[PDB]
RNA sequence: ACCAUAGUAGGCCUAAAAGCAGCCAUCAAUUGAGAAAGCGUUAAAGCUCAACAAAUUCACCAACAUAAUCCCAAAAACUAAU
RNA sequence: CGAUGUUGGAUCAGGACACCCAAAUGGUGCAACCGCUAUUAAAGGUUCGUUUGUUCAACGAUUAAAGUCCUACGUGAUCUGAG
């Protein structure tokens, strides 16, 4: 993951969800495009 | 099946020569000698100067006061060249080369002795002033794209407007005056003096109309 | 706990003062079965050291 | 990102002075590991000041 | 600089919806005023202080009469936000001398002349 | 829970109402109310629940 | 009839 | 005291708070 | 109401909908003018977390909430019912919109905790180990902000940060 | 555990005290009773 | 039809469509034929023969399918969505397979 | 969601420039599809987006870490408040 | 300023987490090994020596690691006085 303060899309792929309380763009074909918002 | 919608037209756009952004020098030509105070009132309330636009189209909003050295004017400069057409995008600048100049005293000394050596220069930018003006043949949404970008990096908030949505920001900034439902506003308290309010209010509220605090401006305060 | 602390010291009687020792007995039975309103379960905390 | 800056104490006599203050600099040039240190005068502003003009003049 | 504060004349001129607001006749302004100072002295500037101390309004919650002519308009506008303005209301019309001992001035502003009559 | 002394119980004298009426779930509610509130909508019959 | 918990006054009716 | 213009949004006198919260803005309902 | 019936008959599979009688809406409303079904029936401002005999005929028999599309509330409304439904299954009520699992109730846990007018979700929430003095106090959320604008007897502006 | 720097109501950093709903009322009341006020000494 | 060409078609052996198209609950049984006799879903098996049958009368929309298992999955969709028959038949896929 | 076929490696350019260094033009088959919006290739190939049809809840924007002896009134969303 | 005794060590350590080790995990230009980087966690632990009054720094040997900082840069009505 990469602690980020706002959450943007590098590829198409990534879509975004809400889990803890906290958005999480989480990625499939890239798992380096994880992103978690602090 | 959807609606073929007509596209823009431009052709009656004429592309000056040079229409990318010109070099701006460091320091003026001229240096100015002689230190002179540094006045706070250039950024305080809005602005009177270059609140319209002249040939362009788009432009960036100054929404807020501040100061712009040089290393802004090479931020913006290098961002717009870079990133538009020159044979369909002109721009112009809107604010004059630094010009007043800003003291720094000797690193750790004690108070005393007079103002200090001349360090660099600024230029005074008020709230509601164009900074960049550009134009072209091509619509506002790819021009918005890479001028909020230039627009964030500014001291001052700042946003990336148009011909058409400036008026629709100052047409709704006189609706929301005129259909208020609340009796009692800032300037009809200050200017009567109600409460014998003007011992807490400065002279130049009466002007702002409370919309301006310091360099600070809210644009919702109605 | 509003109702129970009236009780406690003597503020619904019309004959209460302070330096008097009036006071009644309160029991609160189905202690367990409390409902903290929102999500004071969680986010209240009690601390002593 | 070359400088690592030390902010050591000195040696000397300066009484209370002395005894609390970082004043001296230890300037050390990360890419070649050359070691250069000031502590002449009493401020750490006037040490850092020739430390950086003596690390340039010597590399 | 903290200085006096000028009151433009577009404040004072009202609206016909005012007379009905507030119960004032259209054509014929009221003769007299009844001045009842609410706020302090204190803390206000030293020119405030003196016109309410030659206004009669020394001591809070006391009403005084004041005349409806310019000049003593001038004054009240200058302390407006320390007083309370209320019209003189004349339902037996004006005092002789036989009844000036039975006076009575009640809170809603009106001076009634007989007052507890036998 | 519901278990207090024999030695309280004959000492009490009246109960203090709920400061919280509690609101009774789905299944507490009588066939007659469920009846009784009217349909707000009607929804499609070839939806799948 | 609607008989929303909000639709009539909590506090009880009063014929004078 | 400060200048009359600083970067850090000067705090209001505390009349002045009661002034900006009585001449708010209320829309049209 | 249609159902899907699936049956295994012999390395034979076999898939079809039947379709059930469906309850309608009622005859009269009070506001016959009205669009979406809330305000048709003059419910505008007066339902709560309380009313289960009005958020019982939004969400689906799972516990799930039918779409928008579907019933015809408008936006402003649907998340309004959106959230008491919400606060609804955390407050306890509605127990007959659980799935059932019957593998997974013999295992039982710590007793329920009984709570009401949730905002979040139990598993969300850190506790507040630094609250702060009253310049700096964290408040902790009680109902929802979508449920400000009911209506109020007692005219007092209900308290949704305490 | 938070602490005001220096006095807690003058400097640059002070109380974050808020408004009341209260003291919204009572600048109205005198906001009312001063609109009476320049209406009878208009005329 | 995208979800079918990822999940190996190659394992299904027959698959004919019976509908009337003159009825009205008709149209999901069309979309379920469109989405499996696409290009895509028919470079899988170059063996498999897709039957569009077609009658006025018949009044039952019907889709039949033998897996290679030796399975007959025939599903009479007149009030089933095409969602719910594209699912049935995936589902069915990676279970026989 | 679904869906991709013509002149044609357009001219020039380069060791090779096939929609996709650059220059120049930006016409044209098909009801429908840009001498190309993005990715990719040494160059090609290939993937994706605009246009076909199908079809129709809504979708501009609003995310921001921590300090040192022990957290800090307790608590409360509606019985009527100028 | 009718006195708040001032560097370093010795003894005893209290605390913070912006974690050096120990435990869990995401990413990689992560095959494994050795690494780089980010999230979570402070109950315990964080060596002995030559030169300098030294804190700091250099060097020898080692360790799972030899953390950063606050505490009147903790601690002289407990000691030391080399500076
Ligand atoms: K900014
Ligand atoms: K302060
Ligand atoms: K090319
Ligand atoms: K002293
Ligand atoms: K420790
Ligand atoms: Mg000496
Ligand atoms: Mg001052
Ligand atoms: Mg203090
Ligand atoms: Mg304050
Ligand atoms: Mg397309
Ligand atoms: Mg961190
Ligand atoms: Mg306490
Ligand atoms: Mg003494
Ligand atoms: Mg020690
Ligand atoms: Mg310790
Ligand atoms: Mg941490
Ligand atoms: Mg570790
Ligand atoms: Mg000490
Ligand atoms: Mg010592
Ligand atoms: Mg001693
Ligand atoms: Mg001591
Ligand atoms: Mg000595
Ligand atoms: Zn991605």
């Amino acid at each position: 993951f990469k602690t980020k303060g706002v959450l943007k899309k590098r590829c198409r792929d990534c879509y975004l969800v809400k889990r803890r309380g906290r958005w999480f763009i989480y990625c499939k074909t890239n798992p380096k495009h994880k992103q978690r918002q602090m | 099946f959807k609606t073929l919608l007509p596209v823009p037209t431009f052709e009656d756009v004429a592309i000056p020569e040079k229409p990318k952004l010109r070099f701006v020098e460091r320091v003026p030509l001229v240096p100015k000698v002689r230190r002179e105070r540094k006045n706070l009132s250039d950024i305080r309330g809005p602005s009177t100067e270059a609140t319209e636009f002249t040939e362009g189209r788009f432009a960036i909003l100054a929404l807020g006061g501040g100061y712009l050295h040089w290393g802004h004017f090479e931020m913006m400069r290098l961002t717009i060249n870079r990133s538009m057409d020159p044979k369909n995008m002109f721009a112009l600048w809107r604010v004059p080369a630094p010009f007043k100049p800003i003291t720094r005293k000797g690193m750790g000394q004690r108070m005393g002795g007079g103002k200090g050596a001349i360090d660099h220069y600024v230029t005074p930018v008020k709230a509601g002033r164009l900074i960049v003006e550009m134009g072209g043949r091509c619509e506002f949404k790819e021009v918005q794209g890479f001028l909020d970008l230039v627009a964030h990096k500014l001291p001052f908030p700042a946003k990336a407007v148009s011909r058409e949505t400036l008026e629709k920001m100052r047409k709704d900034q006189e609706e929301r005056e005129r259909n208020n439902q609340n009796p009692w506003t800032f300037e009809r308290i200050a200017t009567a003096n109600m409460l014998g309010i003007r011992k807490v209010l400065s002279p130049y509220d009466l002007t702002h109309k409370g919309r301006y605090w310091g360099k600070f401006y809210t644009p919702e305060r109605v | 706990a509003a109702m129970a602390s009236v009780k406690l010291q003597g503020l619904h009687k019309p004959v209460y003062h302070q330096l008097s020792d009036c006071g009644d007995h309160v029991v609160i039975m189905n202690t367990r079965h409390i409902a903290f309103s929102g999500n004071k379960w969680e986010q209240k905390v009690y601390s002593s050291h | 990102k070359d400088l690592r800056i030390d902010t050591f104490r000195a040696k000397g006599a300066g009484g209370q002075h002395v005894n609390k203050t970082d004043s001296a600099v230890r300037l050390v040039h990360i890419p070649t590991g050359l070691v250069v240190e000031c502590q002449q005068e009493r401020s750490q502003i006037k040490n850092k000041e020739i430390a950086f003009r003596v690390l340039r003049a010597r590399l | 600089k903290f200085t006096r504060s000028r009151i433009p004349d577009k404040v004072f001129q009202p609206s016909p919806e005012d007379h009905e607001k507030y119960g004032g006749d259209p054509q014929y302004p009221h003769k007299l005023h009844i001045v009842t100072r609410i706020k302090s002295t204190k803390r206000r500037p030293y020119w405030e202080k003196d016109i309410i101390k030659m206004l009669g309004l020394e001591k809070a919650h006391t009403p005084q009469v004041h005349k409806n002519i310019p000049s003593v308009n001038a004054k009240l506008k200058v302390v407006k936000h320390l007083i309370r303005i209320k019209p003189l209301k004349l339902p037996q019309g004006l005092p002789t001398e036989e009844d000036m001992a039975n006076t009575c001035l009640k809170s809603n502003g009106e001076l009634v002349v007989r007052w507890l009559l036998n | 829970d519901e278990d207090i002394p024999e030695d309280i119980l004959k000492n009490l004298v009246e109960e203090l109402p709920q400061p919280r009426k509690v609101p009774r779930r789905l299944d507490e509610y009588t066939q007659e109310e469920i009846e009784a509130f009217p349909r707000v909508w009607s929804p499609p019959e070839d939806y799948r629940l | 009839v609607p008989k929303t918990s909000l639709g009539s006054p909590p506090w009880p009716d009063i014929v004078l | 005291g400060s200048k009359a213009v600083t970067r850090h949004r000067r705090v209001m006198h505390f009349e002045r708070q009661k002034l900006m919260a009585v001449t708010e803005y209320i829309p049209p309902k | 109401f249609r159902e899907v019936v699936e049956i295994l008959d012999g390395k034979t599979t076999i898939i079809e909908g039947r379709i059930t009688e469906t309850p309608q809406e009622s005859p009269n409303p009070p506001n016959p003018t009205g669009q979406c079904p809330i305000c048709r029936w003059n419910l505008k401002h007066k339902y709560n977390y309380e009313d289960v005999l009005l958020l019982s005929q939004f969400i689906r028999p799972h516990g799930g909430m039918l779409p928008r599309r579907i019933t015809g509330l408008c936006q402003e409304e649907h998340l309004k019912i959106e959230e008491c439904v919400k606060m609804a299954h955390r407050a306890g009520l509605l127990p007959n919109h659980r799935p059932k699992l019957p593998e997974g109730f013999v295992p039982k846990s710590k007793p329920r905790l009984n709570r009401y007018l949730t905002r979040w979700s139990p598993r969300s929430v850190k506790p507040i180990y630094n609250k702060g003095h009253r310049w700096n106090k964290v408040r902790m959320p009680v109902g929802s902000p979508l449920l400000k604008d009911n209506v109020s007897y007692s005219g007092r502006p209900l308290l949704l940060y305490h | 555990r938070n602490r005001i720097p220096g006095r807690q109501w003058i400097g640059k950093h002070r109380r974050p005290r808020p408004v009341s709903a209260q003291a919204k009322q009572n600048m109205i009341r005198r906001l009312e009773t001063e609109a009476e006020n320049q209406y009878w000494l208009s005329r | 039809a995208a979800a079918l060409a990822r999940l190996g078609l190659r394992a299904v052996k027959q698959v004919r469509v019976q509908f009337c198209p003159f009825e009205k609950n008709v149209e999901s049984t069309r979309t379920f034929l469109q989405a499996v006799s696409s290009e895509k879903v028919r470079c899988t098996n170059l063996n498999c023969s897709v039957i569009a049958d077609v009658r006025h009368d018949g009044s039952e929309p019907c889709v039949d399918v033998l897996f290679g298992d030796g399975h007959r999955l025939i599903m009479r969709g007149a009030h089933l969505t095409a969602q719910e028959m594209l699912t049935a038949f995936a589902s069915h896929i990676q279970a026989r397979g």
